[PDB]
């Protein structure tokens, strides 16, 4: 169907959301 | 420019010996894996359009470089993106076809960086559209084939780096 | 803010053939942001603080120096 | 523009500007208040020429718009509507310049090659581009309507 | 090489914005000004060598540099500065059509430090030619032309120091 | 590490090795393996090291998660559990590179005026690290807690 | 004072002071009573600044008041009160001088080495005189309060 | 390094002549914006860490310049790169109150593209953290005073590029 | 100026502008038109101050203009006429600016060195700028005569 | 500057005696003192901030000098305050690690007497400090070792008073 | 200045990724070959002057270097050459420890062309003097020893000419 | 820096030969004319600032370049140029008492040129200010005297042009 909106970039190492997931599960 | 033979044939000139056996193990792998670099050559020839354009609808369309503003915004930039891309495909189909990445840094990443530093082209998005191409045509060749053109689109990217 | 310092430093390190009285011992002004540095220097070059002063300095201050 | 393109023609011929392109400069120059009303003109009423442009373009091609079209899933079509929204405001530049160097080395060069490489029919491009110029056309006055359609003109023939 | 028109639609379009009132009042007041450029070009185009030989005549002859040993001493020298200084001209008219400099820092003050300064020539005896050639264009086409023709020779001028 | 810091050492003193560093030298080129040890347990392990010293950390300190702190909210925590993850990275580097010269010169040159310019205490960073000691040297046998902890206190020790 | 800093700018550049010198520290002579007014409606009202301020600070930014922060329990608040009240009063001497040389002297030279031994984050100390500045401001007249911003926003730039 | 009253000055010297009315109108131009001028550098002053902060908070942050492999990546890149922004700020402070860039390209603009290259240090990237300090500091002081500090914040992206 | 002097002592220091130094800027700014109307009362009436002290200076001084003197015959008096013309040119700059660096980064730096090379004595040309201070604060009202003649002892100052 | 080894070597020197076995005692006792040494030293240098904060908390917070009317009133006095501390204990690491205090006596305490008579710093307030802190890190790194530092303490207060 | 480590470490963190399998091979090839390199090391650190002094012997006595005319004729330039040819060693030894040429061309190719070209030094007699260096200490240390100092002897003559 | 004798000395050993009878010859000439040079060594120390004021009296006084727009003009720039021409004289009075210019080549004539050119110095009224003063000096030591110091004048003279 090809939707227009931009495409999703997978995170590099070190990014800042990497730990975004464990940081929601944490104090 | 060589290929793997001229470079093995160019490591006994330089020594002026003669080919011992494992400058004859080198070329027997080479002579092994050639009739699967032609037939990935052949495939890889088939789709170039395509394999730019899946590239393309991965990684560069619609973000914001396609925006205005972005880098690749006009149609003479877009056009001038597609033949960028297009070089990246046939030079790694020419690394993939000799076994040696010589003419990629001979003709490609020679001055690659400071031509694209100087025209202000982000390289960590071309990087990217390369990244996108080489998961496309190693989609397209299989698992081995999209392994050894994927050196060659690896070194493309640590030399843009 | 200013001490005076009478120091005498030895040349431990070498002979020097030159002389040198005038380099070991010295009377000095120095001033207060400097002298806690000069007085680190005088400590690694093996030299020995005889005699401070502070005769500009009127200590006590807090606005002024 | 003109002065750009006088400034150019003069300079690779090593000659200063010839009093013939002076006054084609100076009668540029005067003109300029009717090149801005046109531009006003199209700029104020660009939701009516995109939106209706799209819809008789959609009527009169409707298989770009059919399942398998390049602009199919409302995205497509809308997506096709920002297009035609860039090519009117190159228009609007064009109108402005008085030449359409604006709209050649912007949007015309490798247009060929872009649309080729989405997979687009040009001429549907071409089909918009006229349906822009026919609601534009019949927004206007007949000497702004045949200002304004000489740059629409430009882009219908440059994309084929 | 943009004029007022292109620059201010590349500002307009590096935006990604549409021409809104202040780009508007900006093309009004060149279009204000534009016949009064017309006529001041058609004015300089009249009278290009006798400008040049004016700016000769008042600063460089008879001075050191049309002496032995002057940078102008040959007839090739004075050849050469008469072709350079014309050029001055022609670009100082051309910046002058435009209403933006940026013809005369792309094809003029490009490589013409470096240039000189491999040739040994004088940058401070031709700024002063340049600064005569100004004076008596100024004085050819009155008050506002002879200044917005002089604020591209003081373009020329800052660029060649 | 060992060899550059005995290398520029010598170099600055325009002499060779001397045969005590060169002993020094052949001492960590056998101690490698332990080393190498240590931190394939550092890097195996760093999710639950990450997760736990975190978790103590904003048990001993609340305030820099409360409303007002620096890492409060759902990113503020995420990038404080990245640069936690930096450090435990710059741990097992200078755990294998024999010396503190790959922590200090890659993250502890100008952290005080870095995490000054962020709005960071630093004691509470101090903290994380203390935490991650904790946690850390939990996790091995006694003589690799001791070489850890060496690195692990040269970064609190670097922070104040 | 003014007058200590033009004497050592003339006696570092080794001559007598300049007429346009002697023109500042006679229009410092003249400004005296605005001055003294400025000083004299900031000594009145102190605590009702302070009381107001620490409320604000505390309200925007309440890691300092909660468990594990610095400023936690009955004296570390009124030690924090303390520490606003000897920084208005030095407000107040750098009012009444006409320079922000008392305030260097006293209160700002190694206040990032002290409140990094003692654990207080600067920048709430910044944003504590901010909230002083503010309400200070809010109760002189517009000129008045423009002059005492002045050393104010001093502060909190030798601060952050 | 001269203000607007000592390039007056320099002007009417190197002319020779007195103070005519257009350096009296000039003058009086400098000593009507002069009030706003120390107004908005008090504003600037107040504010130099949280301009430079929001400006990498805008621009640098959360890109790749920051991850491993850019050129801010390190915590002394890192460190040296708020001293750099810093040193932007402050001198465009200091032109804003001079009301001439002279300082700029005498202090700042002088070796800095050499040493930006020497270094590898991405020139466009920078620009872009000038251009979102300007930004910041045009909220800050208002429409005028942050058009007056964005002139000299443009002078330093231009000699940068 | 005032300003450049502001800006250089904050720009050696690595600091932005105090604001003592922004009020100093802000009184000039203001005061700035006495200075103008200084500067015109000393620009209008140039002829009688050159004129009444050089009559003054010579008859203060005789020797000067008697055969043996420097500016003995008719082009030496009238170069130094001159040279008293430079002098109230370079005051009138002194009284613009509002500090005496245009007075002294053109006209006072080696001036013992050129009046040495030239036979000058640089007494009597003290009491050339002497009788030129007495005309021209004869000239004008009391604050504006105090005012330039700030400038004025600068320059009879830097004499000797 | 001598260790227990260079002060052994140093009094078998003055007399000119070889190494005899006394001294070899002395130095066997000087190294199994000396493992310990180097963790309680590697200890101290972890802990040290927290260590003056702690001795300073403990004795000289709440008192006149902290307070208005000492000579620990203002941040200046506060930041060398904190500065003399500091290096009391890296001093005090030093005389650990080498086993000997001619290093307190020739860096620490050579002239330092004298400028606290000079400035007025009181040498009770800091006499009572480094017992603060001795106690502190004595708690901190253990017993044996917290009689080591007591004794390197103890030769510094000796030196002061 | 880095080692076989740190660069592998620079590599893995430019990359901001863990050290991976190649990181562990290449760090296992290093620690394989430094206890060669150490007692490499000690032999060069043995016969430092006998090596210098050989190669002058074998490339510069008794030719028209040290004849009069030759830029190694006086004492001051025979000890100014001695001592070029003892940095060469060292730097060679210290490059082959690290397993590393970056201090090579940290500290010793860095000015060194430009300042030999200033002084008026002949490049190609000290690149053979370097190679008999070489040839010598390879005669010293072995073969395979031999081949790891004359990488970066060979670097040093590439750097140099 | 070398007189008549240590370019004598230096010719000799350059050959490598003993002094034959043309080194005796030209040594024999020196040492006749050093009680000459000597005298007027002297007469020249003598008379410093008076022939410099009057070389400034014949060219460079009443003349453009001490009006208004002349380099000459301000005091700093006039106490400059006396500074310049008193180093001429000086440096031509050593290169007479060596009989050999190269100092002159060595330490005036070095970068005159370019700092003059970078300045904007007038090098043609320098050079006919040294003209006056070799003038000036040549009147005052006499016929041969003046002529052995025209002699570095013109050199001077030559370097700068
Ligand atoms: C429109 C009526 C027709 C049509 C349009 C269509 N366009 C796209 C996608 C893109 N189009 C562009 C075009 C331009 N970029 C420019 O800068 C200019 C000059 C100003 C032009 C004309 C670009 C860059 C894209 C890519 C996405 C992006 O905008 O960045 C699509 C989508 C193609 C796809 O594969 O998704 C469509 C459908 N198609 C039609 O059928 C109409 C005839
Ligand atoms: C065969 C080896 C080789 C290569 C690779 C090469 C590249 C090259 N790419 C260029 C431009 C370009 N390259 C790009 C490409 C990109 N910009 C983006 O935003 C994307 C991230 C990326 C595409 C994936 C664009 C947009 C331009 C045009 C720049 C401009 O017109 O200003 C140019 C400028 C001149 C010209 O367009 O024709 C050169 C020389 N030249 C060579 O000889
Ligand atoms: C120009 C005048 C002048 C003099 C004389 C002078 C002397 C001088 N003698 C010194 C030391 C000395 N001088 C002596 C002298 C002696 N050996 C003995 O025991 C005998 C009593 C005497 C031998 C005749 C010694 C032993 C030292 C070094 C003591 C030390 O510092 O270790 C020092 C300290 C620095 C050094 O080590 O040299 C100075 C400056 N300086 C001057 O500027
Ligand atoms: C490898 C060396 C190295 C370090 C250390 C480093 C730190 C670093 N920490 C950042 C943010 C941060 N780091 C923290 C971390 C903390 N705040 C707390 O309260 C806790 C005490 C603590 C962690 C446990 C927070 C909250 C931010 C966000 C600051 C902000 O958003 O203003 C940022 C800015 C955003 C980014 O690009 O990641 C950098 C560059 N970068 C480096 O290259
Ligand atoms: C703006 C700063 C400035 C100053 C001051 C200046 C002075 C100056 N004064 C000169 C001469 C002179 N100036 C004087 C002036 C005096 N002799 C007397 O007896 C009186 C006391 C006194 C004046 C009242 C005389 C007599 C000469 C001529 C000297 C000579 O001919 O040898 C000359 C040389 C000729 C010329 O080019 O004018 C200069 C450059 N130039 C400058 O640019
Ligand atoms: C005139 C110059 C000057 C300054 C600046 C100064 C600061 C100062 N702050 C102190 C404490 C303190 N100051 C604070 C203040 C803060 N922490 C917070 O939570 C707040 C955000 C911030 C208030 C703005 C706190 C909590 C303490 C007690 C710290 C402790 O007891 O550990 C003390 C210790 C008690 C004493 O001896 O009075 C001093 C000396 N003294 C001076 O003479
Ligand atoms: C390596 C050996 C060494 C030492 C120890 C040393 C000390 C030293 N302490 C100083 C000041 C000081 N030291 C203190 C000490 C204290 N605060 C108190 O009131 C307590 C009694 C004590 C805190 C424990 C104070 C308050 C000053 C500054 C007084 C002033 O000058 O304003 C100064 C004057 C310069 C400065 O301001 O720092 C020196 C040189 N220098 C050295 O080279
Ligand atoms: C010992 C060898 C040597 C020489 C010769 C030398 C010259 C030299 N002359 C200079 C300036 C100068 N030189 C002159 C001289 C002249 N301009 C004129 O109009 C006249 C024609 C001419 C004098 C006869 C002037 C006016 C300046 C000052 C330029 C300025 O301040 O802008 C400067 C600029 C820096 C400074 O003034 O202190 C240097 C380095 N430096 C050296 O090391």
């Amino acid at each position: 169907v090809r939707r227009f909106r931009t495409p999703d970039r997978v995170p590099q190492a070190g990014d800042p959301a990497l730990f975004l997931n464990m940081a929601r599960s944490a104090q | 420019m060589q290929d793997a033979i001229t470079s093995v044939i160019n490591s006994a000139d330089v020594q002026g010996k003669y080919l011992d056996g494992s400058a004859m193990d080198k070329l027997k792998a080479y002579f092994t894996t050639g009739a699967l670099r032609v037939r990935a050559a052949s495939t890889i020839s088939a789709n170039a359009a395509a394999i730019v354009k899946e590239a393309v609808a991965k990684s560069l369309l619609y973000s914001d470089v396609t925006r205005p503003g972005g880098n690749m915004y006009t149609t003479r930039r877009y056009a001038a993106c597609i033949r960028d891309l297009d070089y990246y495909l046939r030079y790694a189909t020419y690394a993939m076809l000799a076994g040696d990445p010589s003419i990629l840094d001979e003709r490609v990443l020679n001055g690659l960086k400071e031509t694209y530093n100087s025209l202000g082209v982000p390289v960590g998005s071309t990087v990217q559209a390369i990244q996108a191409m080489k998961e496309v045509t190693a989609g397209l060749v299989g698992a081995d084939a999209g392994r050894e053109m994927g050196v060659y689109f690896d070194y493309i990217c640590s030399g843009l780096s | 803010r200013m001490f005076k310092i009478t120091a005498c430093v030895p040349s431990q390190s070498r002979i020097r053939t030159q002389r040198e009285l005038q380099n070991t011992y010295f009377t000095k002004l120095v001033p207060y942001d400097n002298w806690f540095r000069e007085q680190q220097r005088i400590m690694k070059m093996g030299g020995k603080i005889v005699k401070v002063q502070l005769a500009t300095g009127k200590p006590g201050t807090n606005t002024g120096l | 523009s003109i002065v750009t393109k006088s400034i150019v023609n003069a300079d690779a011929e090593a000659r200063y500007l010839s009093p013939g392109e002076l006054d084609r400069i100076k009668a540029f120059v005067t003109s300029g208040e009717s090149r801005l009303r046109i531009a006003e003109t199209l700029t104020g009423s660009r939701e009516r020429i995109i939106k209706s442009a799209g819809d008789a373009l959609f009527q009169k091609r409707p298989d770009v718009v059919s399942p398998g079209g390049n602009a199919y899933g409302e995205e497509m079509t809308a997506t096709c509507l920002r297009d035609m929204d860039y090519y009117l405001r190159l228009i609007t530049y064009g109108v402005v310049a008085g030449d359409v160097t604006p709209i050649e080395e912007i949007g015309l060069v490798g247009v060929r090659e872009m649309y080729k490489s989405l997979g687009t029919p040009v001429d549907a491009v071409a089909q918009a581009v006229r349906e822009m110029k026919a609601v534009a056309t019949g927004m206007m006055s007949g000497d702004d309507a045949a200002e304004a359609g000489a740059y629409f003109d430009y882009v219908i023939g440059a994309m084929e």
